[PDB]
């Protein structure tokens, strides 16, 4: 997608250390960050990319809005697995960061890997995501976290989120069993991933 | 023939490993790079002629 | 391998404990190594008594040492040596692990581009003392510890757990000396 | 030759030099940043130096009081000039070479005796 | 770190500096100004010679979400290196009065940065206590 | 003449 300003949500845990993909499912995330990464670029050099944290209870703004790669790769190689994820901070401290754009016009993207089950509330999401909709805040959920053992909660938030709008909520879903995360991230829509109505 | 071609998958994997860490440090040696040309123009104003002439009595140290 | 030293010990272990037999073969085939930690942990609690433990532990504890952290390999190797009342098996495995740990990491601090190892090398240096402490060498065991001291306060930064277990064994050294006002001071610091 | 599973292990003998490179790249790297580390710091040190600025130097011509202290110039004209506080009263000796703000003209410290060079050529030697 | 700070000096301008940037940029309703303060540090005394406001957002609803700007911190650092090279980061300035316990944890990004433990100047914006407009 | 100029003014001031 062109004139599109994503934060990329990087969740580490003691699920991301686990060999649930070969090598370990953390360093199968270095590959699909840079993917995704240089694609947006080619697509349109004004789009610009930040990375924050889900690790922890309070997340950590890692990198902001950049075009060039380095800054991204460099925080997410320091990784401290035993945070644990906070998907319900994460939203917000997201919003704020997307909101300051050296244009405008640029649409709202949010990209978010999750490697655990919740600790969020259903109730406390159902709040948040009237709030995103309002403020025409797209997430796109690429989930492996809560499939591994348990019921898909995140989905029934992404369908209410769908209306007409800027951009529409996508839940992508990614076998959670070995199988390569970025070689599943390749192969997915990607140029048919966009702001559609 | 198990051993040998265990280890062929083994150092199809080492590649990504090497990637990942090259082109950390490369980016890192430009921003350092950069710093050093900003103070250097700054040295460079002072060093623009004329400049007093003198000489060192003693260095104490 | 696993397979076999897993049989032995389920036929030999009561029906209360065949669950966790189980399990920790299932956690481990699906690569759920969160899962897997908690397993065995249940396990070093309630069955340290029945010697269970002690055909298990470092087959399973040094095979399955870098799928968990750290800091739950030598937890759990405290459990096994409490119980255990031999002083030359226990001098030993600390060895091990300590080695094993200073290869580990010339692999991993690169590799994940962030670790640290420092935690179980502590920890271990606190079971050295204790076990001297048990083999009546009261002299060499506070030597250790007094080092031990110098170290730990040069770290800015360390996890409750390392200094609660380096506390646990000083006020251990003192009461066996039966000094009553030494005892009672230095013990007050493992319980803050 | 008729195995593929040569095949691959030839394609292999490739990516074997490939890491072989990659791992001569990454030494020269860390090098290098260790090179530019010690660079910095010496320009660095220039736009320290800048912010300080000189000083002017006299002796203690005569002490008067705790308060006010009578200096000579080494230049030329006689000044009477302030202490600073971490500077102590007793370390100013009559005689004492010390240093001064140009600026505020007030004894910033003691220097060591700054010897005329004929005196300090004689202490030069060591034969 | 260093456990020298004994004192802490504030020069009358970094006063000056943080009411005006308090009420340029229109931070109100409770709505907290966090800049950067810079000085001499690892001394007894902790000379405290300027502050620059950084880019700051705080929600009312919940206090844990906030903004910071990482790399605007960055920007300032060449510049007054250049500038008057005694200087170094030291830490941040909170508006207050409240002593928050988000304090701990904008703290730990500072503490990033600084070579001292984080110096939190609670510079009181209302001036509601006469005696004790600052304190450390 | 150095391969600049060292001149020596009136008032003794050397410069380059």
């Amino acid at each position: 997608m062109v004139l599109e300003a994503t934060v990329l949500v990087i969740d580490n845990s003691e699920y991301s250390r686990n060999g649930d993909f070969p090598r370990t499912r953390f360093e199968a995330q270095i590959d699909s960050v840079e993917f995704i990464f240089q694609a947006k670029r080619n697509s349109n050099p004004e789009n610009t990319v930040g990375l924050i944290s889900g690790a922890g209870a309070n997340p950590r703004v890692l990198s902001t809005f950049t075009a060039e790669f380095g800054k991204i790769l460099a925080g997410l190689h320091d990784t401290q697995i035993e945070g644990k994820l906070h998907m319900a901070t994460a939203l917000q401290i997201a919003q704020l960061t997307l909101k300051h754009r050296q244009n405008k016009v640029q649409h709202q993207r949010i990209v978010a890997f999750v490697c655990s089950p919740i600790s969020d509330s259903r109730d406390e999401l159902i709040r948040l995501a009237k709030t995103l909709k309002k403020n025409n805040v797209a997430v796109d959920i690429i989930n492996f976290g809560e499939i591994e053992q348990n019921t898909e909660l995140l989905d029934e938030f992404i369908a209410a989120v769908n209306n007409p709008q800027e951009e529409t909520s996508h839940l992508l879903t990614v076998t959670p069993g070995p199988r390569l995360l970025y070689e599943n991230i390749a192969s997915s829509p990607i140029i048919l991933e966009e702001g559609s109505s | 023939t198990q051993e040998l071609q265990t280890r062929a998958k083994l150092l199809d994997n080492e590649i990504r490993i090497f990637r990942s860490e090259l082109q950390r440090l490369s980016h890192e040696n430009n921003v350092m790079l950069e710093k050093i040309k900003d103070n250097k123009e700054k040295i460079k104003n002072n060093r623009q002629l004329p400049y007093l002439v003198a000489n060192v009595v003693e260095v104490m140290d | 391998e696993i397979d076999t030293i897993l049989s032995t010990l389920r036929m030999e272990a009561d029906p209360s404990l065949h669950p966790l037999f189980e399990q920790f073969e299932k956690f481990y085939e699906e690569k759920l190594w969160f899962q897997l930690s908690e397993s065995l942990t249940k396990f070093f609690d309630d069955a340290k008594s029945t010697p269970l433990r002690l055909r298990l532990y470092d087959n399973f504890v040094s095979k399955f040492y870098d799928k968990i952290n750290q800091l739950s390999v030598v937890k759990y190797l405290l459990a096994s040596l409490k119980d255990s009342k031999d002083f030359d098996e226990s001098l030993k495995y600390l060895d091990d692990l300590k080695a094993q740990f200073q290869e580990l990491d010339s692999k991993k601090q690169r590799n994940n581009g962030s670790k640290d190892h420092g935690d179980g090398i502590l920890l271990i240096d606190s079971e050295i003392a204790r076990t001297y402490l048990l083999k009546n060498d009261l002299v060499k065991a506070r030597d250790l510890l007094d080092d031990l001291e110098k170290t730990l306060d040069k770290k800015d930064s360390i996890p409750l757990r390392i200094t609660n277990s380096f506390y646990s064994t000083n006020s251990q050294y003192f009461k066996f000396k039966n000094d009553f006002n030494s005892f009672y001071y230095t013990s007050l610091l493992y319980l803050s | 030759e008729q195995e593929a599973h040569n095949k691959a292990l030839n394609q292999f003998k490739r990516k074997l030099l490939e890491h072989r490179r990659y791992d001569d790249q990454l030494k020269q790297r860390r090098q290098n940043i260790r090179d530019l580390e010690k660079l910095y710091d010496k320009t660095e040190n220039d736009i320290k130096a800048l912010q300080s600025i000189g000083q002017l130097i006299g002796e203690v011509m005569k002490e008067l009081s705790e308060e006010k202290y009578i200096v000579k110039a080494s230049s030329g004209p006689r000044y009477i000039v302030g202490v600073r506080n971490s500077v102590d009263r007793s370390k100013l000796k009559k005689g004492v070479r010390v240093t001064l703000d140009i600026t505020t003209l007030t004894i910033m410290r003691i220097l060591p005796r700054e010897t005329d060079p004929l005196v300090y050529n004689m202490t030069s030697f060591e034969q | 770190m260093s456990l020298q700070h004994e004192k802490v000096t504030i020069a009358p301008l970094v006063l000056l500096s943080a009411l005006d940037h308090y009420e340029r940029t229109q931070t109100k309703e409770n709505k907290r100004c966090v800049g950067v303060i810079l000085g001499d540090a690892n001394s007894s005394t902790i000379r405290v010679t300027n502050s620059f406001a950084l880019p700051f957002e705080e929600d009312e609803k919940n206090s844990d979400v906030w903004f910071l700007d990482h790399n605007y911190i960055e920007n300032m650092n060449e510049m007054c290196k250049k500038i008057n090279a005694k200087e170094k980061l030291i830490g941040w300035y909170h508006s207050g009065p409240k002593l928050r316990a988000s304090d701990l944890k904008i703290n730990e990004l500072f503490k990033k940065y600084t070579q001292n433990n984080p110096l939190l100047l609670i510079v009181d914006v209302k001036q509601q206590g006469v005696g004790l407009p600052t304190d450390a | 003449i150095i391969k600049k100029y060292v001149i020596n003014l009136k008032q003794i001031a050397k410069f380059v």
